């Protein structure tokens, strides 16, 4: 019983911080008017899209897991496997955004003073919430519960996922993580890469620059093991499961919500223009 | 047996 | 030896001035006014806020209606609002952004504005053609405008830098009087409710009386430490309120030629922008540098209200002929309309 | 068709404030025997184009000084060349580096008529002005202890107080010299890049 | 002479400011607290009016 021991208290963990950090964040960001920068507008959007995730895929990957039957309903599974693959689209294109307007205040000063407007914010969050809605519409669809039955004789099921032919769950599996994970981790590694650079081109800087750099790290290692698996997956379902089923890919899973703990701290704690802000909106 | 992973 | 004896008689005189004061002071408006009742709490709030600057505004002027109000910004729109809908009735492009001050004439007719240009331009809302256009330009103050009001459609007085105030007729495009007898800039002006008479506030931290008649300084006032920024005659025309970079405002009276009140509180530390008074003269309306605008009993100067709700300086303050309504101006771009 | 009427006004107004945004406005101060109307190269106002960013100067002919407070750099400029003025233009600079009103904007210092400095030097009675540049100690060495010293009383100001929300850019300048508008643009991106440090939470 | 004739003005405007006629302040400060209190009622900033008379909602 110890490491389902261990697995409910690192879960319930990293969901109470999560849902802490990110539900502050939205509070401060909210109640000080002040605090409404261009970059303030992505991590309200940010923190909100982190807050669904935590509330959408930790408890129920975690609950299932548990109990090793799918206990809630096919429209729980249908919702559920929508709100996470949203929330999961939305952030990794918020963090995208947030390193190419980083680049063109730091790098093009002026230039960027043409369009880089709170109304230019918008657009782009509009955009990247509708666009993420949008391809996620799959996942109500082809994912419902599948029945098994128990060594005690009771039904089972397990809620999963399915494109009609396989080489459509290949392609669909290979477009989400290079779509979803890589790209937006080639130019978030670019991006931080050149405003490093320029930067540095001084104990600020330096403080600023491994900021930027972890970033860098702390997205490649929350995305790339669950991404990678759902590949290992799309091509030998019997061989990942085999190796990763059950207990392992829960730990891969909670590595990859932590990124919804990490970003209200990275972002907003970590600066006291904020931390100020958030002395200015409680009494 | 319960098997595989959901996606996320 | 001339120039001495002068002096002398000057510093004479000038203890003359102070005695005869002095004589005249036999009691305080706060003994006076010391058995009366507070103005209670002055809780108000925001009726309307008008969103369309794009810059810091700098003044604003109620129509004799108390619906419509000019107000002036440095994106370069002087800009017609109705109060009631928040329409915008009208924008009118400036031909010089570095605006101070903006006047309504009181039949509606027209608006005035002016500042960094040495400029009063006069603008015409009631054309044929159906677009508001240059009625005249008032050129000949050597420093900036500070500012301006029209005593009737032929007729405006303005403030300047150069210490000045004059008095126009704008058919003919020509001062009428000039007043001289400041030695700072001038910064404000008030016109009596009879327009008989005006006050002008300055950087000297004088404030004078004049006669609109005859062209002279009938009475000259002191006690504020600093430049004043900010003038207003009581309702009656017999007394006036002055705010200054002291921290502080004073009231005067005529008659007495004195100071009769001064209002502050050691907590405030900044200077006072604008100043106006309520329906009864009873309120003093303050505007400050620390982003707020005080509320003051003007009868007890005890502090009875804040109107909290700007981002920057409170840079301009008016309340309607009606006494319905405050109008606050900022250096955020906003407007907002009280109580 | 009165609300018709206020939002195709609304329209042309948020179209006015961005053809605004797209042009950097900056404030001249200094007295006369300065060539303020020279360190020019193209309320008086005037207007230049650096790799396609557009300024615009303005310069009035402690009241009037209020309006500019948002300006991105004020350009004040000093006579270099006799040492009269030179603690007139020091006080001068004091006033408006230590201004409630402009604490937060950046000033580029432009020491004019370099030349006729050097001139002065290798022909001046500088130490009877200065006696502290008795053996000052960092071209001609005699002009460069001159020039640094120069520049030294100005910055020594300019970093006496300022907390890092503002900075002071000097540069020696002769009537001759076209790169006024390169120092002015280079520093402006310096500016914009400070404060988009900040604003975009890297500080 | 300039400044001889000016300091002439500076104090012929002493000799007006002197020669006019001042009240006691306990009467100028009677005359504005006797102006508020007729003034009062007729005031809508000091006491707000009902909602449906304020035509700012």
């Amino acid at each position: 019983e110890w490491q389902p021991a261990v697995q409910i208290l690192l879960y319930s963990l990293i969901f109470l911080l999560s849902v802490l950090g990110n539900t502050l964040v939205i509070t401060v960001l909210i109640r000080n008017k002040r605090m409404r920068t261009v970059t303030n507008i992505f991590l309200l959007s940010l923190a909100v899209s982190d807050l669904m995730l935590c509330l959408f895929c930790m408890p129920f990957n975690l609950i299932p897991n548990l109990l090793k039957d799918f206990i809630f309903g096919s429209a729980v599974c249908k919702t559920t496997t929508y709100f996470m693959g949203t929330s999961v689209s939305v952030s990794t294109l918020n963090l995208v955004a947030i390193a190419l307007e980083r680049y063109s205040a730091i790098c093009k000063p002026l230039q960027s003073r043409v369009w880089q407007t709170k109304s230019h914010a918008l657009k782009v969050i509009a955009a990247t919430w509708c666009l993420s809605f949008t391809i996620m519409t799959p996942y109500p669809i082809y994912s419902n519960l599948v029945p098994f039955t128990k060594n005690n004789n009771q039904t089972a099921n397990m809620c999963r996922f399915l494109l009609p032919n396989d080489v459509m769950q290949q392609s669909w599996h290979t477009f989400l993580l290079l779509l979803l994970f890589f790209i937006p981790g080639v130019v978030m590694a670019v991006a931080y890469g050149l405003i490093s650079l320029e930067l540095y081109q001084l104990m600020a800087k330096k403080r600023v620059i491994r900021m930027l750099i972890v970033i860098v790290v702390l997205f490649f290692l929350c995305w790339m093991p669950i991404f990678s698996a759902n590949a290992w997956r799309a091509y030998d379902t019997a061989s990942a499961e085999r190796r990763l089923s059950g207990t392992p890919i829960s730990f891969i899973l909670l590595l990859s919500y932590t990124s919804s703990c990490v970003n209200p701290i990275i972002y907003c704690f970590m600066n006291k223009r904020f931390r100020l802000g958030f002395m200015a909106t409680f009494p | 047996d319960y098997m595989g992973w959901m996606d996320f | 030896s001339e120039l001495d004896q002068l002096r002398q008689e000057a510093e004479q005189l000038k203890n003359q001035i102070r005695d005869a004061r002095k004589a005249c002071a036999d009691a305080t408006l706060s003994q006076i006014t010391n058995n009366i009742d507070p103005v209670g709490r002055i809780q108000m709030r925001t009726r309307r806020t008008l969103r369309g600057h794009l810059a810091k505004i700098y003044a604003m002027h109620w129509g004799t209606d108390s619906r419509l109000l000019v107000s002036a910004s440095q994106d370069g729109k002087l800009i017609i609002w109705d109060s009631y809908t928040t329409n915008k009735v009208h924008a009118i492009p400036l031909r010089s952004s570095w605006v101070m001050t903006c006047a309504y004439a009181p039949s509606g007719n027209y608006v005035a504005c002016g500042g960094l240009d040495n400029i009063c331009s006069i603008y015409n809302l009631k054309t044929r053609e159906g677009n508001v256009r240059v009625s005249r330009e008032l050129a000949g103050h050597t420093g900036y405008l500070s500012c301006c009001r029209f005593l009737d459609d032929n007729q405006i007085v303005t403030s300047s830098g150069d210490t000045t105030c004059a008095l126009w007729d704008i058919e003919t495009g020509q001062q009428t009087t000039t007043f001289t007898g400041h030695t700072g800039d001038v910064m404000s002006l008030s016109l009596a409710p009879d327009t008989r008479l005006f006050v002008s506030g300055a950087c000297d931290a004088s404030a004078k009386l004049w006669d609109v008649r005859e062209g002279m300084c009938r009475q000259t006032f002191t006690g504020h430490e600093s430049d004043i920024n900010a003038i207003c005659f009581f309702p009656n025309g017999n007394a006036f309120a002055t705010g200054s970079d002291d921290a502080t405002c004073r009231l005067f009276d005529l008659r007495a030629d004195q100071e009769l009140m001064t209002y502050s509180h050691d907590n405030i530390i900044c200077g006072i922008t604008s100043v106006s008074f309520s329906k009864s003269g009873r309120l003093l309306l303050a505007g400050y540098d620390d982003f707020n605008c005080n509320v003051w009993d003007a009868l007890k100067a005890d502090r009875a209200g804040v109107l909290a709700g700007h981002d920057n300086r409170v840079s301009c303050l008016g309340v309607t002929d009606d006494g319905m309504a405050v109008a606050t101006g900022s250096w955020d771009s906003f407007l907002k309309i009280w109580n | 068709a009165a609300v018709e009427r206020s939002k195709m006004i609304d329209r042309n107004l948020r179209e006015d404030g961005e053809k605004a945004r797209r042009t950097l406005r900056l404030l001249l101060l200094g007295a006369d025997n300065s060539g303020k109307s020279t360190i020019v190269k193209q309320i008086f106002e005037t207007k230049f184009q650096v790799d396609k960013v557009n300024f615009h100067m303005f310069d009035v002919g402690r009241k009037w000084i209020q309006c500019f407070n948002d300006v991105t750099a004020i350009i004040f400029v000093v006579d270099s060349s006799d040492y009269n003025r030179l603690q007139e233009a020091l006080n001068d600079f004091k006033s408006i580096w230590n201004n409630r009103w402009l604490r937060t904007i950046s000033v580029i210092l432009f020491l004019n008529k370099q030349d006729l400095l050097a001139e002065k030097v290798l022909a001046s009675k500088i130490e009877d002005y200065f006696p502290e540049f008795a053996r000052y100690t960092t071209e001609d060495p005699r002009v460069t202890r001159a020039k640094y010293f120069i520049r030294k009383e100005f910055v020594d100001i300019s970093t006496a107080s300022g907390d890092g929300r503002h900075i002071c850019y000097p540069h020696f300048t002769c009537a001759v010299d076209t790169e006024n508008a390169r120092r002015i643009f280079n520093d402006c991106k310096d500016i914009i890049l400070q404060m988009n440090l900040r604003e975009y939470n890297l500080v | 002479t300039a400044s001889i004739a000016q300091a002439r003005k500076l104090v012929e405007q002493l000799k007006m400011e002197a020669n006019i006629d001042r009240i006691k302040v306990s009467k100028a400060a009677a005359d504005l607290m006797a102006y508020c209190e007729a003034h009062a009622k007729e005031d809508p900033l000091l006491t707000p009016v009902p909602a449906s008379e304020n035509p700012f909602r």
